[PDB]
């Protein structure tokens, strides 16, 4: 079987750059490589084929090259909406072999952006079910890393929040993160004041979002 | 002493492309194979039913030699039972095949600098072909729903297209030119044999 | 135009089967060069079969023995019968269009569709509002959002006002929790001054448990 390896794994870039991604065949597969791109949650699309023929529709910036065993994909000005993880397949054997390389991940590097901050207490109609589930949430931040740290009354919390984090927006390169601390109906009522405290580098000092158990 | 041509299939200067590969018919002749078995030349020397020595001591009504050229990578896929777009919409050997493969490297011959374009292969057809069929049809093949009226164009094919056999390729893509012998026994009697 | 959907993939238990589903709208399946690719969650693509206009067929070694390609005609469809599954599976898995003509390439993809094998059991969600607030006010904006809660399998599908608004919204991966089942939140920002105007319902759908549920926020 043959391997296609990729490199690099990840790589971030800011919008205007010339980017390029390496594909490296375990055997000599001539010209039969192919490049696609995968945005997340939408339908992989083919970008070259025959290792530097360009596919019908897609933009210019886009370029294949190389031939046996060393091919690259080049993106001459990065753009917002390229962010994706790009894959090269090989079909060099007559009879169906394809193999992929393990993709490499783009990311677009911008301007810091703090995030907006937002707390949720838990709906009525979950409590009617013994749990409560308070939200927080960060929107529309840059970079990615970003604390969350729920303070029942300045009680540090542990262990019950889940925090789920967007994948770059296309146009404005930022991420949204939620954070979820869920509790027995019963354990929620035993305190007063919940908060959600969020350090971000786009931020002076922590942003704290409060409220307390029945406004 | 009617030898039989077979220096003429082998030793021929230009080979047919698979889709419209070349069948010559041997009758009325004495065959002698020891030219072929006892051969440094080929590297693929498959036999079925028969066996490669043997093959001197038998008779049998008519001889078919089947010539073309394709990549070494397709080699394996000239033998019964096999698929793939040679087996599938070229040439395509049948189940109960007595006969002999017999195929070697080509490159000093049919590959040129910048690429030989004279060898082509069928990759689309509605079905596959039975066993020794031909076709040399021409016509756009239609992908969609929407008919091609001899254009080409999206869901438009070529059916056919180019080998582009280069000598620097690796030995998988380069050119093997293929030698099928077809033993045809009937009820009429034998009109070629070895020298037994 | 041209367009490769879908459908049939859900929960199955290990050991158990189940048949995808590729219908196809530009060109006509029975003529091309039809594959299977699956991606593991978090992975990369690994090709799984393929099939020849003529009818020949074509496995990867992953699959060889338990995985069957096919297709209808009349219906424009191309077909996966899985059988054998085993954990290793759990995948989404897309039909594509294969040319021929320089090498084996895959020009159309379908969305994909989700297979999970586990032993669990189908449970749908509990979607509750995440209400706006005055400690939901950003400058002028406000935050408001549904909680789709304890569901299994992934996915579910949330769109806003049955898909007329569809600026500002996010929605969030899910997550496994403790439990062993998935939660998920989609959230939308928009003007203060909306809250008073527009009516705002998230749409959830889980077709696993063939749950619908339509909730207005505030």
């Amino acid at each position: 079987d043959i391997v296609m390896t990729q490199s690099p794994s990840s790589l971030s870039a800011s919008v205007g750059d010339r980017v390029t991604i390496t594909c490296r065949a375990s055997q000599n597969i001539e010209r039969y490589l192919n490049w696609y791109q995968q945005k997340p949650g939408k339908a992989p699309k083919l970008l070259i084929y025959a290792a530097s023929s360009l596919q019908s529709g897609v933009p210019s910036r886009f370029s294949g090259s190389g031939s046996g065993t060393d091919f690259t994909l080049t993106i001459s000005s990065l753009q917002p909406e390229d962010f994706a993880t790009y894959y090269c397949q090989q079909s060099a054997s007559s009879t169906p072999e394809y193999t992929f390389g393990q993709g490499t991940k783009l990311e677009i590097k911008r301007t810091v952006a703090a995030p907006s901050v937002f707390i949720f207490p838990p709906s009525d109609e979950q409590l009617k079910s013994g749990t409560a589930s308070v939200v927080c949430l960060l929107n529309n931040f840059y970079p990615r890393e970003a604390k969350v740290q729920w303070k029942v009354d300045n009680a540090l919390q542990s262990g019950n929040s889940q925090e789920s984090v967007t994948e770059q927006d296309s146009k404005d390169s930022t991420y949204s993160l939620s954070s979820t601390l869920t509790l027995s109906k019963a354990d929620y009522e035993k305190h007063k004041v919940y908060a959600c405290e969020v350090t971000h580098q786009g931020l002076s000092s922590p942003v704290t979002k409060s409220f307390n158990r029945g406004e | 002493t009617n030898l039989c041509p077979f220096g003429e299939v082998f030793n021929a200067t230009r080979f047919a492309s698979v889709y419209a590969w070349n069948r010559k018919r041997i009758s009325n002749c004495v065959a002698d194979y020891s030219v072929l078995y006892n051969s440094a030349s080929f590297s693929t020397f498959k036999c079925y039913g028969v066996s490669p020595t043997k093959l001197n001591d038998l008779c049998f009504t008519n001889v078919y030699a089947d010539s073309f050229v394709i990549r070494g990578d397709e080699v394996r896929q000239i033998a019964p039972g096999q698929t793939g777009n040679i087996a599938d919409y070229n040439y395509k050997l049948p189940d109960d095949f007595t006969g002999c493969v017999i195929a070697w490297n080509s490159n000093n011959l049919d590959s040129k600098v910048g690429g030989n374009y004279n060898y082509l292969y069928r990759l689309f057809r509605k079905s596959n072909l039975k066993p020794f069929e031909r076709d040399i049809s021409t016509e756009i093949y239609q992908a969609g729903s929407t008919p091609c009226n001899g254009v080409k164009g999206f869901n438009c094919y070529f059916p056919l297209q180019s080998y582009g056999f280069q000598p620097t390729y690796g030995v998988g893509y380069q050119p093997y030119r293929v030698v099928v012998l077809s033993f045809e026994l009937l009820h009429a009697p034998a009109t070629v044999c070895g020298p037994k | 135009e041209v367009q490769l959907v879908e459908s049939g993939g859900g929960l199955v238990q290990p050991g158990g089967s189940l048949r995808l589903s590729c219908a196809a709208s530009g060109f006509t399946v029975g003529w091309n060069y039809m594959s299977w690719v699956r991606q593991a969650p978090g992975k990369g693509l690994e090709w799984v079969s393929v099939i020849y206009p003529g009818g020949t067929t074509f496995y990867a070694d992953s699959v060889k023995g338990r995985f069957t390609i096919s297709r209808d005609n009349s219906m424009n469809t191309l077909f996966l019968q899985m059988n054998s599954l085993r954990a290793e599976d759990t995948a989404v898995y897309y039909c594509a269009r294969v040319l021929p003509m320089y090498g084996d390439y895959l020009d159309y993809w379908g969305q994909g569709t989700l297979v999970t094998v586990s032993s669990a059991s189908t449970k749908g969600p509990s979607v509750f509002p995440l209400a706006p607030s005055s400690k939901s006010t950003s400058g002028g904006t406000a935050a408001l959002g549904c909680l789709v809660k304890d569901y299994f399998p992934e996915p579910v599908t949330v769109s806003w006002n049955s898909g007329a608004l569809t600026s500002g919204v996010h929605t969030f991966p899910a997550v496994l929790q403790s439990s062993g089942l998935y939660s998920l939140s989609s959230v939308v920002t928009v003007p203060s001054s909306s809250l008073g105007t527009q009516t705002y319902i998230c749409n959830v759908n889980h077709k696993p448990s063939n749950t619908k549920v339509d909730k207005r926020v505030e």
